[PDB]
RNA sequence: GAAGCUAUUAAAAU
RNA sequence: GUGAUUUUAAUAGCUUC
């Protein structure tokens, strides 16, 4: 079963990487929290997760959502690390204004860390 | 003087609103069963007088005084009902007067129309005669006048404001259902048996008719409210009546409730909000539908939960984590799942220590959805309204549409041959249309259609029973793995199984024993797993994009190994209402049109579409096919087994995890096309509501009229069976689905449809047409069925205008006159003209294409036009061309085409 | 029929767009994305020659 | 020639 | 990256009348 053996190597591999990129103390800090060791799975990464990414569509949603190089969303505080185009090209938080917003490639992925 | 009279002790300014002391005549809608006609539709009142009321400014306001005049023996009986029960805040003020000596009771402060004509407006729409609604949201400030000038207002996928419209009356329908509650404990206290029906309750909330209530002890008194709630139901959602319950207290100026997030239960939330609400409906409520007794209480439950569902976090629904050890490493797995429709649903088999996982374990953690979602990055997309769970790449991918390629020899010779000439009735109209960057999340966003509706329980109780007698002739179960057939084994596997190979390799490297266990641990846990959205290459004669769902192979093996058996046999039985496994080669079109042609007496045929199927479907509906289903495995099963089965198809196939671009994101619910049932989930879903359709319109006539003694009878016992009896009428649904099948013939396959029906008893109201299509359509689907796609043919010599994309002529073949399937020229010659690969463009090693399309085509030389006969002709002199060329003659004869259609003897 | 091809050209153009990769743009890929399709769905013949010449542009900036 | 089975390529339908 | 199911044709094999 040479075929069995390689995809059984496989899907381990797989598992025991996703457990070491683990956030073993957020995640710990709330699963025991949980009255019976049960949480919905939703809010894993949004009370765990240590990188957020926005999409955001055009520059008045920009302007509403993530004004300036820190905004605040889902109770916690993100400092913003590097704005990319949809072709993969990173761009500059002083380009990302009125005058010059249709010479953007739109949408623009927002990379940001946890406060 | 009557004015003076009807103004008493509250003395206020009224105008009299008709001819004075004459009683007015209206057109309302009553909810009626005596002993002589039953049923929910418009009649004439013409024993009330009204006066409507002034103020200071002397303007009207929406305030009437309706005076009735009735029997002494109704006098004292109603001045006594109402002398008990005056202490309820939920009563109208009711006066007691007589002078000419004829009796009157005064009902003071009403409003101009009820719950019962709002009911019926927004179940009975019909655009361009809406008139009853606009005045109702013009009076109790939902829009403007000029909102309706815009066109399109009605529908919700042009216009989706209309939902902020018809929310605005949530409000006014909580307080009247605050006020029915209280109502029916005054009624209990006070000792009085009666039933309760919405065109006694005007539009505040009180109400005003005590004729035929019956007084008892104190104490001890019973109010019957099936027909009222029921038939309340389906607005329930469309008003979207329970938003108050979102903010603190119960009031709209006060901030949202601030949950806990680690919060899923909700039962106790859940069993508060329905003694509020629907304190006296007798039925027991089970808050987790694993607790239920069988299909029918499943749906009943469930019905309640897909309402209050709508008040809870968005975040506390999905699957239920836990953290498990393997050989001492911490591991995170699905243990559970909180449903919108089933409740909390907990695993049977969970070991937290555990070792040296196996094939079967490694394939359930690894189809489970959790690992992936607590390693992706938090991603917030603002370019869609679903809910965004996580981003497992580090960044966002965007898949394009290539286009098609030309296949210019074809063509020359098409030119060549003298066709493409200005002034033509074939033209080509079907390309590869491509597209950008943003087509899949722009064609993901279009679940937003999908919206929670409740349904009437009481008609959909009867519907489903109805519905089943049309899969009676099958034969059903599970069988074991050994016995699964697959079509195409090197199909993708779905996310993340594509990574390492096909189903092939799944099937192969996974026993029989192996299959088997895992599908006998389908049945006591639920597997969550995800589907990957993918784009479909294919020619169309619009510029959208095609979406499809790839479901996983953990799902599919299970679905398969419990489905199979019941699909097969669908597909093999010929003459039945489905059809579908039927050819339309060698006379299968003749004898498809026969059956369903049947002996219908004043044939007319009829056929309609689904706008936005998929997308737009009702979780209820979805969950009641799946049920019809699943009711064949009375054997093999138990209802805990069955139950389980229901779970895990819904978490997979109904609202999962849906991965677009590498992110995933939730489903609202809807169907996934790529499911192991779904053209025969389809299938039940459309009989369904041509039934309700059918139901809605023999509910819908006056009984005074029907000439027929028989039909009156049936609807009176129609109305019996949904509002009346608790228990199924076997005898009733056999009758009823006798008539359906004599008056109402049906040809079903998939959400394509042709129906033969008497056309008398559509002029009179007796089985369904398309203004009844549109109406259950509206409030059950949440989308307006245009007339403009919908066609109507009252000759049956010339076919079906349409049926899966085919029409037909009566042609002469032998001495006989049969049916044939001919096609779209302009699809044909665009299949021929353009092509998806390079490697096709070259007919030489590609005579086969060409031989299927003059198959498909051949019909076309028998139509009365030229342009269509030359297409066929175009087709084989290529064929004949590239056979030469290249170095048998069949594919040049006719012969070979002529005799695909004729029958095989 | 001085619309088939015209409708045709378009769909070569788009392919020999795609062939030389433009797709990497993701501007000038709407840009031909929409002006094959307007193509495409045109009815008359009229804006047809305007949008395909239009689209010809492209290739003969490069 | 006849019927059935298997694999490979292709076409159409919901 | 490319789903579910149904029908049909071509080609090449394997039993059979
Ligand atoms: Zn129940
Ligand atoms: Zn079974």
């Amino acid at each position: 079963e040479d075929k069995r053996a390689k995809v059984t190597s496989a899907m381990q591999t797989m598992l025991f990487t996703m457990l070491r990129k683990l956030d073993n103390d957020a995640l710990n800090n709330i699963i025991n929290n949980a009255r019976d060791g049960c949480v919905p799975l939703n809010i894993i990464p949004l009370t765990t997760a240590a990188k957020l990414m926005v999409v955001i569509p055009d520059y008045n949603t920009y302007k509403n959502t993530c004004d300036g190089t820190t905004f605040t969303y889902a109770s916690a505080l993100w400092e913003i690390q590097q704005v990319v185009d949809a072709d993969s090209k990173i761009v500059q938080l002083s380009e990302i204004s009125m005058d010059n917003s249709p010479n953007l490639a739109w949408p623009l992925i927002v990379t940001a860390l946890r406060a | 003087s009557f004015l003076n009279r009807v103004c008493g002790v509250s003395a206020a300014r009224l105008t009299p609103c008709g001819t004075g002391t004459s009683t007015d005549v209206v057109y309302r809608a009553f909810d009626i069963y005596n002993d002589k006609v039953a049923g929910f539709a418009k009649f004439l009142k013409t024993n009330c007088c009204r006066f409507q009321e002034k103020d200071e400014d002397d303007n009207l306001i929406d305030s009437y005084f309706v005076v009735k005049r009735h029997t002494f023996s109704n006098y004292q009986h109603e001045e006594t009902i109402y002398n008990l029960l005056k202490d309820c805040p939920a009563v109208a003020k009711h006066d007691f007067f007589k002078f000419r000596m004829v009796p009157h009771i005064s009902r003071q402060r009403l409003t101009k129309y009820t719950m019962a004509d709002l009911v019926y407006a927004l179940r009975h729409f019909d655009e361009g005669n809406c008139d009853t609604l606009k005045e109702i949201l013009v009076t109790y400030n939902c829009c403007d006048d000029d909102y309706f000038n815009k066109k399109d207002w009605y529908d919700f996928v042009e216009n989706p404001d209309i939902l902020r419209v018809y929310a605005n009356l949530g409000e006014r329908v909580r307080q009247a259902l605050l006020k029915t509650v209280q109502f029916c404990d005054a009624m209990r206290n006070a000792g009085i048996v009666g039933v309760l029906t919405l065109d006694n309750q005007d539009l505040n909330g009180n109400w005003y008719d005590f004729g035929d209530f019956i007084q008892t002890t104190p104490g001890s008194g019973v109010p019957v409210v099936d027909s009222y709630y029921s038939l309340l139901m389906p607005i329930l959602t469309l008003t979207r009546a329970l938003t108050a319950e979102s903010h603190v207290d119960t009031d709209l100026t006060k901030p949202y409730i601030k949950w806990d997030l680690l919060k899923y239960d909700f039962t106790e939330e859940r069993l508060k909000l329905f003694d509020r609400y629907f304190k006296y409906w007798d039925q027991t409520y089970h808050p987790n539908c694993v607790n239920c007794l069988d299909d029918r209480c499943i749906l009943h439950c469930a019905n309640f939960n897909v309402l209050f569902s709508t008040v809870f976090p968005p975040t506390s629904f999905g699957p239920l984590v836990r953290k498990i050890f393997v050989d001492g490493v911490p591991f995170v797995v699905s243990t559970g799942y909180h449903f919108r429709e089933l409740g909390v649903v907990h695993n049977q088999d969970v070991n937290l220590h555990s070792s040296r996982l196996s094939f079967k374990e490694l394939l359930v953690y690894a189809a489970d959805p959790a690992m992936h979602a607590a390693s992706g990055n938090l991603l917030l997309d603002k370019r869609t309204t679903c809910f965004s769970v996580a981003a497992l790449t580090n960044n966002v991918a965007f898949q394009t549409v290539k286009p098609g390629n030309f296949n210019k020899d074809f063509y020359d010779f098409a030119v060549s041959k003298g066709f493409f000439k200005e002034g033509s009735s074939v033209e080509l109209k079907h390309f590869f249309f491509a597209q950008d960057g943003n087509a899949a999340i722009s064609d993901y966003d279009y679940y937003r259609y999908n919206l929670p509706t409740m349904c009437d329980i009481r008609q959909l109780l009867f519907v489903v029973e109805v519905v089943d007698k049309y899969f009676d002739c099958y034969d059903g179960g599970c069988i074991n793995a050994n016995q699964v057939i697959v079509n195409n084994l090197d199909k993708s596997a779905g996310f993340p199984f594509n990574k390492w190979g096909k189903a092939r390799l799944y099937y192969d490297s996974m026993s029989y024993e192996d299959q088997d266990a895992l599908f006998a641990y389908t049945k006591r846990n639920v597997i969550p797993t995800i589907t990957q959205m993918n784009l479909k290459y294919a020619i169309s004669a619009k510029n959208r994009a095609r979406t499809v769902a790839g479901v996983s192979i953990c799902s599919t093996m299970t679905n398969r190994q419990f489905h199979q058996k019941l699909l097969k046999s669908i597909a093999a039985t010929r003459g039945a209402t489905v059809v579908i496994g039927t050819s339309k080669f060698y006379g299968g079109w003749h004898n498809m049109l026969k059956t369903v042609y049947s002996d219908v007496e004043n044939p007319h045929l009829m056929g309609w579409d689904y706008p936005k199927c998929d997308r737009a479907m009702p979780n209820m509906l979805r969950i009641m096919a799946s049920l019809v289903l699943a009711r064949k495995h009375t054997t093999c099963c138990s209802l805990s087994h069955r139950f389980y089965r229901l779970a895990n198809e819904c978490a997979q196939v109904l609202s999962e995890m849906v991965m677009c671009g590498g992110s995933l994101y939730v489903k609202p619910g809807g169907t996934s096309s790529g499911d192991a049932t779904t053209a025969y989930a389809n299938s039940v879903f459309n009989i369904c509501q041509a039934v309700t359709a059918n139901v809605n319109a023999l509910l819908s006539t006056d009984g005074n009229k029907i000439a027929d003694k028989y039909v009156r009878n049936l609807q009176h016992r129609l109305y019996e069976c949904l509002y009346r009896n608790r228990d199924v009428d076997t005898d009733f649904v056999n009758e009823f689905y006798a008539y359906l099948r004599k008056h109402f013939s049906m040809m079903i396959l998939a959400d394509d449809a042709v129906v033969c029906f008497n056309s008398t008893y559509a002029s009179q109201g007796l089985v369904a047409s398309i203004k009844n299509f549109k109406s259950v359509l509206y409030y059950q689907n949440n989308v307006f069925m245009s007339e403009a796609k919908c066609w109507t043919e009252t000759d049956l010599t010339k076919g079906p205008h349409e049926f899966c994309s085919q029409h037909t002529m009566l042609v002469k073949q032998g001495d006989d006159y049969v049916y044939l399937p001919y096609p779209d020229p302009s699809r044909i010659l665009g299949a021929g003209c353009f092509v998806d690969d390079i490697v096709k463009t070259d007919g030489t090693l590609m005579i086969e294409r060409f031989v299927s399309l003059a198959i498909d085509a051949y019909p076309l030389t028998k139509h009365p036009n030229q342009e269509y006969a030359d297409v066929f002709h175009l087709y084989l002199q290529y064929i004949r061309k590239l056979h030469d060329e290249l170095t048998t003659s069949r594919y040049w004869e006719p012969e070979f085409y002529e005799a695909m259609y004729t029958p095989h003897t | 029929s001085k619309m088939s091809d015209v409708k045709c050209t378009s769909v070569v153009l788009l392919s020999v767009l795609q062939q030389l990769r433009v797709e990497s743009s993701s501007k000038l890929w709407a840009q031909c994305v929409q002006l094959h399709n307007d193509i495409l769905l045109a009815k008359d013949t009229t804006e047809a020659f305007e949008k395909m010449v239009s689209l010809l542009s492209v290739l003969l900036s490069m």
